[PDB]
């Protein structure tokens, strides 16, 4: 999941 | 606790207005004529990276940094279409008859022609746009609006977060906050509360609508959408 | 001109009491179990006979019979399934866990499952009816709601009769808190509430959308025959 | 002709 990564980068 | 349960009105306004996203530029090649294919392809493409500033911008939403990663993911995967198209038609507000994408990409209803089922759309959000623009919409309630999308389009779907609730009413108690400060009567404020909470579910049916639009240019390979377009779309279903 | 525009507060509680449809029975056989084609046939005659009665209902809305036929023809088209569906959010507030179609038809959410793609409609509508337990919503407030949801989800896609629409719909906020500060609410509280209330109908209209296109899907895959009336209802979506 | 248009005269 590409959104679950971006939002904890 | 949330620091955003104890924040001012004006400390959230503030705070809101600060985190708004940057504008973004098309890469729009003013020497080929627009297809179908061209036009969603610029479309899209702006999308996905107005996207990648919306994530953050979420983050900087007061209270929306409390909430679980999971939760945060459900509420911009329901919500991400919307927060565009809100955007958008704020964008477009003294641009009559147009809709402005980006700085460089300013499209009228006859150049949504070129795709098909768009004008539609565009013409649902002209409207809106109209809407913005006859109630003299104000930034600082454009950035509240904005917020109230995020926090609740997804939280009916949570199968109770009264922490969202406390925000979205700290947001309500913003907006009216706004409004007595702007001069308006005690009657005039709550008027203006539901006539602007009123035109969020014509967002949310734009967005569904658009939804659907996207979908049907995917399962007719019009158009190759980023990763996280094809998630952010996958997370609705459609036919 | 018009009459609407000088009801008092409750006066359009009253009004919109007095105009509320009855409450309809399925030709539902509990003898007989289910089939896809059964319980949605018992869906559609259900809803094709409340639609006779919404439209009735509608005549009687204040302010409602002032649009030209033309608007009052594309305000029904734009709301049917939304005022069908909060209609059955509102009947089924005390039955938790379950959608009361009629007296005599209480699905549980398993039951959802006879239908395919029925069950995340189902879930949807049944999370609205928890939201309206949680705030205990009034009757005087849904019936003001139930208003709303007929004026405002057509309006911005029409002589600027918008303008009376909106003078109407600004009646129905007033009147909504009229009930509030009747009820003994602070200021704060009235403007918290009216705000929840109306963001509802923001996930009302998701599940219309959504159930427009099963209600497609349905349609095309033949698994029940629809109404003209239904048919044509749900051809102005498209 | 709609049936919605007739019901609604009616
Ligand atoms: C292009 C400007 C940047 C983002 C952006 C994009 C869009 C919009 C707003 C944006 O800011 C609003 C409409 C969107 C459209 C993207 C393509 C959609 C989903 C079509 O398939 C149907 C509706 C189209
Ligand atoms: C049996 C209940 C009577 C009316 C009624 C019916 C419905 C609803 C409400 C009613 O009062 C809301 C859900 C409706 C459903 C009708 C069939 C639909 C449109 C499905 O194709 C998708 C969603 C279904």
């Amino acid at each position: 999941k590409i959104l679950h990564r971006l939002l904890q980068d | 606790n949330s620091l955003a349960l104890s924040l001012t009105a004006d400390q959230m306004v503030s705070a809101l207005l600060d985190a708004e996203p940057p504008i973004l530029y098309s890469e729009y090649d003013p020497t080929r004529p627009f297809s179908e294919a061209s036009m969603m392809g610029l479309l899209t493409n702006l999308a996905d990276r107005e996207l990648v500033h919306m994530i953050n911008w979420a983050k900087r939403v007061p209270g929306f940094v409390d909430l679980t990663l999971h939760d945060q993911v459900h509420l911009l995967e329901c919500a991400w279409l919307e927060i565009l198209m809100i955007g958008l038609v704020w964008r477009s507000m003294e641009h009559p008859g147009k809709l402005l994408f980006a700085p460089n990409l300013l499209l009228d209803r006859n150049q949504g022609k070129c795709v098909e089922g768009m004008v539609e759309i565009f013409d649902m959000l002209l409207a809106t746009s109209s809407r913005f623009r006859m109630m003299n919409l104000q930034g600082e309630e454009f950035v509240c609006l904005k917020s109230i999308i995020l926090l609740n389009s997804g939280v009916y779907t949570f199968l109770e977060k009264d922490h969202i609730h406390r925000v979205l009413d700290k947001i309500t108690d913003t907006l009216i906050h706004l409004m007595a400060k702007a001069g308006l009567t005690l009657q005039q404020q709550h008027q203006r509360l539901a006539q602007l909470l009123l035109i969020l579910s014509h967002i949310r049916h734009m967005s569904n609508k658009g939804m659907e639009h996207l979908y049907s240019m995917k399962c007719k390979n019009v158009v190759p959408l980023s990763d996280l377009l094809l998630e952010m779309l996958d997370a609705h279903r459609l036919h």
